[PDB]
């Protein structure tokens, strides 16, 4: 109240926004503002000097080049991307059919947080996260537990891709992405998916090629190795096929649990589609006995695609109808799509 | 009509039947069916807006619901004159129920936006003016039963239509989860009062008629119940055999069987620790040494004889914990000792509590279910002998704890005889006195008691006691939600608000973090000292996350008053479970150089947070606590408080024999803890030993 109308004459009304350079034990704090100017700032006001750290946005009063205090930093375009949450809109009611795999790793993702008593008595602890892999959705298979881990603590999704992310590399600002999201809550889940390193068409712009893509992955190790990080930041990696991680990289993590999901069977595919359609069906009436019996075989990926076009082609009638000559003809397109590459083999 | 089947989409087909009504009635649905059934036709669901009126006036049911799936709006207001509405509605009421559960035995509906929303939308006009008893009673749906009731006093809602045990099991279960957010819960049979024979009889009829599987909720009910009130009223409601059911009642064999089971799950060291402390003779504390032998032995008389013969020296208040063990020893099962327990009362003018008030408290607190009924009339007659010498102050604190505990609805009024001594007029001593004095007499609940006592005491007003006087009305009505409405005053003394939020809200979910956090930030200074005191109630749900967090900043504060209320805020509600953080926090706390009892009140009271009545045999070893209390007692050197702390952790430490836990899972509240714990706030000299009874 009175401090607002008091220090205002001591700092302002006009002032400037500078940056911090270094601090001396004599209470003189060297600051640097645009452009190329230093100074000795001795102020006892409002500091908080320990929480600052250099590189800050700390203000500089006009008279004369003194820092009264701080406001905040946003900062940079980099933070505006994700905007939390992600909230559990991918539901355990969208997945089903997998049992032996769903039981084991459910413990690892839930091993921190709850049941701390026997976790702290251990003292070695596995705070390495987990690791996933496999096509097409084998990595997305257990991603449903990552969104199930959005109901508590915090989740993060980072797209690995191939080219667009380049930088030095040095990975300077992606460690910032991991650090700024953990500063809000500090539990964490960090998820990486779709490593294309082996499937690259070419190198991007001036990076490398060849070994420099390897050394930024070796830096991806040295980041993750890592020295020195204690808490989580729970690390989760995923890809279609991993030849990437060196025998050295797997030792810190994930040395405990990495997952493989086999191709679904008649029990999983029926439990995949019936559960996927539990929210929304097409014209109701759907029976899964003849669906898995007609097409043999292929993953439950395209079974939604043929049902996507099922109500889509019927939408020419604006809601509901089935044409026997047209439906089997439209099914022929996807039926032949899998029937062009039917043999391998005899994959066996 | 032909307009309903037009290819054009032009509006509207709604409400058009009101204009021309009797004439379209000559036709039937035969014209409507070809438009709705055939696909690729205009006005599919739009034609149902006119059809929902035709099927409603024709009493046809399950068709009106199927046609209202898309509408969801015109169902509310539909054609006004109430006589045609309430007529066909009862025809729709009884006519929709027969369309359900026709299999029979479910399958259940199938809250759905079709069935449950339509009966809810029409229930508006039902609860507005006319008729009564909608499909919620006929269909028996528990989902609509949550929306059946309207805002009303729930005290008359305890009665329901009687049905089979099969449906009543799911009825009481789903009505419980509705009432957990409501002030009144099915557990109110303890608190309420009531006191009529209805709940006592109905409580014993849930296990009827089976006497074999009745072992639960009956045998474990009578033994874990310390009061006779639940074993008295239910005695007339328990018809099993004849007259011989008293063996498992009166807490004679009941408390004896569970005490032997505590020995099997025990036990506490007797010869080693006590006889080793006997070579140390009497410590200079004269504080915590008496209550030690109280709970321990139990029952042995040789240890009881050393108590009596010693305390005849009369020195200070030391007799408190000792004579409290005189009765509690034999009373561990029953009855007991109630004859010679009150003998030292009139045998020792008091003239204060520390002399003759000790044994006068003995018979009152150690009673535990008596009454019986001689103890009631004995306590009231005994206190009427000593009036001017008590007088209004020091022993008037403990006396209400011998009545309101056992019976909240007792007919004998001990308030009027004590209230005539208020002429002492002292505002200071009356603070910690009249606080629990008027409150612990009885639970009341008739709202007439608080109005009476307000007029006779004030008269005028005391300008001070009126603070604690209105808090009794806040204590009287339990979580009735009137308390948030009673805090609008918010006087400068601020004692109203802190006692209002704690007791005035009892629920499973906290929900009070919005108000509790607001009163501390918006409150005046020095109020934050008493803010953590509300943590002894609302924190019973999840004390781990919320308690130690905020108290971590309040524990390291240099103010001795707020640090004294910090460890107390955690206190008993925080001592239910152990953790590695609590044990690791004990370091550096006892290493402080601060003087005064606040130093050892912070560290040593936290030593009792590792367990309550658990060990040591079985389970946690006592050598860990022995080495901890020995190394800390080498400082100062005396500083006699070092002999208070080493015997403090073994108060509840070596007692055992009672698992609390919570107390209790039945959700009562201990009236001795909330009473005494408010005195240590302006602690002076002897107000700390009054709390030592626990």
């Amino acid at each position: 109240e009175e401090e607002r109308s008091k220090v205002d004459d001591l700092r302002g009304t006009p002032m400037s926004v500078g940056t911090l350079e270094e601090i001396i034990d004599d209470n003189h704090a060297i600051v640097s503002t645009s452009v190329g100017s230093e100074h000795y700032v001795s102020i006892l006001s409002f500091v908080d000097k320990d929480l600052l750290e250099p590189g800050c946005s700390v203000l500089l009063n006009h008279k004369v080049h003194a820092v009264i205090g701080v406001l905040m930093d946003d900062t940079d375009p980099l933070v505006t991307v994700m905007k939390v949450e992600k909230a559990p809109q991918e539901t355990y009611a969208d997945i089903g059919g997998l049992d032996n795999q769903i039981q084991e790793i459910k413990e690892s993702v839930e091993l921190p947080l709850t049941h701390p008593e026997y976790y702290e008595e251990m003292g070695i602890k596995p705070p390495k996260g987990v690791i996933l892999y496999g096509p097409p959705g084998t990595g997305k298979t257990l991603l449903a537990k990552a969104v199930a881990n959005q109901t508590s603590a915090t989740f993060l999704r980072v797209v690995g891709s191939e080219l667009i992310q380049k930088y030095l590399g040095d990975g300077p600002k992606l460690v910032r992405e991991l650090f700024r999201v953990a500063e809000e809550h500090a539990p964490s889940i960090v998820f990486i998916d779709e490593i294309d390193a082996i499937g690259t068409k070419r190198y991007d712009s001036n990076s490398g090629g060849e070994r420099e893509i390897q050394r930024t992955m070796l830096e991806l190790l040295n980041q993750l190795d890592g020295f020195d990080s204690r808490g989580d930041v729970k690390v989760i990696m995923a890809t279609n096929r991993i030849e990437t991680l060196d025998p050295a990289l797997i030792r810190p993590g994930r040395i405990d649990r990495k997952i493989e999901f086999p191709l679904p069977d008649e029990k999983t595919k029926k439990r995949i589609f019936q559960i996927h359609t539990s929210r929304m069906t097409l014209a109701d009436d759907v029976t899964l006995d003849d669906l898995i019996m007609a097409k043999d075989d292929l993953s439950g990926a395209d079974i939604k695609a043929i049902c996507t076009e099922a109500g889509l082609m019927a939408l020419r009638e604006r809601r509901m109808k089935v044409t026997n000559e047209d439906f089997k003809k439209s099914k022929e397109n996807v039926l032949y799509k899998k029937q062009e590459g039917t043999p391998e083999g005899l994959y066996l | 009509m032909s307009m309903s089947g037009e290819v054009a989409k032009e509006w509207q087909e709604l409400d058009d039947a009101e204009k021309v009504q009797r004439e379209p009635l000559l036709t039937l649905v035969k014209e409507i069916v070809p438009y709705n059934m055939a696909h690729n036709a205009e006005h599919e669901a739009c034609d149902l807006l006119m059809e929902i009126e035709q099927v409603d006036m024709l009493e046809k049911d399950i068709d009106e619901n199927a046609y209202a799936k898309v509408c969801l709006y015109l169902t509310s207001c539909v054609n006004y004159v109430p006589e045609p509405e309430n007529s066909a509605l009862l025809r729709c009421a009884l006519g929709v129920f027969r369309k359900f559960s026709r299999f029979p035995e479910a399958l259940r509906l199938a809250l759905m936006l079709n069935d449950m929303e339509l009966v809810e939308d029409i229930f508006t006009s039902c609860k507005d003016v006319v008729v009564q008893k909608q499909m919620a009673f006929m269909l028996g749906r528990h989902g609509v039963f949550l929306e059946l009731s309207e805002d009303v006093e729930e005290y008359e809602d305890l009665t329901e239509i009687m049905s089979n045990v099969q449906l009543n099991s799911n009825f009481l279960a789903l009505a419980r989860e509705l009432d957990i957010m409501e002030p009144k819960v099915p557990d109110d049979i303890y608190k309420t009062h009531l006191e009529n024979n209805r709940f006592g009889g109905s409580g014993s009829q849930v296990d009827s008629a089976r006497m074999n599987l009745a072992s639960s909720f009956v045998n474990g009910f009578v033994n874990a119940a310390f009061g006779q009130d639940k074993l008295l009223t239910d005695d007339g409601n328990k018809w099993l055999y004849k007259n011989k059911d008293h063996g498992m009642l009166s807490a004679a064999a009941s408390l004896g069987m569970i005490l032997l089971w505590d020995v099997d799950g025990g036990l506490t060291q007797i010869d080693k620790y006590l006889y080793s402390s006997e070579d140390y003779i009497k410590s200079g504390a004269l504080l915590a040494c008496g209550i030690v032998n109280s709970g321990v032995r139990n029952e042995c008389d040789p240890a009881l004889a050393l108590l009596s013969d010693y305390v005849l020296h009369n020195s200070n208040t030391m007799r408190l914990g000792s004579i409290f063990g005189l009765g509690l020893a034999y009373a561990g099962s029953n009855r007991e000792d109630v004859l010679t327990l009150l003998l030292p009362v009139m045998g020792d003018s008091k003239s204060s509590m520390e002399v003759a008030g000790v044994t006068a408290l003995a018979c009152g607190m150690i009673a535990v279910g008596s009454c019986n009924g001689d103890v009631t009339s004995t306590i009231l007659q005994t206190i009427m002998e000593k009036s001017e010498t008590e007088l209004k102050d020091t022993y008037a604190r403990w006396l209400p704890l011998g009545l309101g505990l056992n019976h909240l609805g007792k007919g004998e009024a001990i308030e009027a005889i004590l209230a005539a001594l208020e002429v002492v007029s002292e505002p200071f001593r009356s603070f910690a006195n009249t606080l629990v004095d008027v409150c612990a007499y009885a639970g009341s609940g008739n709202v007439l008691k608080v109005q009476q006592l307000l007029h006779i005491c004030s008269e005028h007003f005391d300008s001070k006691e009126k603070e604690e006087d209105k808090d009794k009305k806040e204590k009287k009505d339990k979580d009735k939600k009137e308390a948030p409405a009673d805090m609008g005053a918010h006087q400068g003394v601020a004692v109203l608000g802190i006692a209002l939020i704690a007791m005035g809200e009892e629920i499973g979910a906290e929900m009070a973090l919005r108000t509790f956090g607001h009163l501390l930030r918006y409150g005046e200074p020095t109020l934050r000292r008493a803010v953590p005191l509300a943590l002894a109630l609302i924190s019973v749900s999840n004390p781990r996350l919320n308690i130690l967090d905020t108290l971590s900043k309040f524990s390291h504060d240099a103010d001795p008053e707020v640090s004294y209320n910090s460890i107390f805020a955690m206190g008993m509600v925080g001592s239910g479970t152990n953790n590695a953080r609590l044990a690791a926090m004990l370091r550096q706390l006892a290493q402080y150089h601060a003087k005064d009892p606040n130093n050892l009140f912070m560290v040593r009271l936290a030593q009792g947070l590792t367990h309550l009545g658990k060990g040591t045999l079985t389970l946690c070893p006592y050598h860990s606590d022995r080495q901890l209390m020995s190394q800390v007692a080498v400082a100062g050197l005396l500083t006699v408080l070092v002999s208070f702390l080493d015997v403090r952790n073994i108060i509840l430490g070596k007692s055992h024999y009672v698992l609390y836990g919570l107390v209790a899972a039945m959700q009562p509240r201990m009236l001795v803890t909330f009473d005494e714990e408010l005195r240590p706030l302006p602690v002076s000299v002897r107000v700390g030993q009054a709390v030592d009874v626990v």
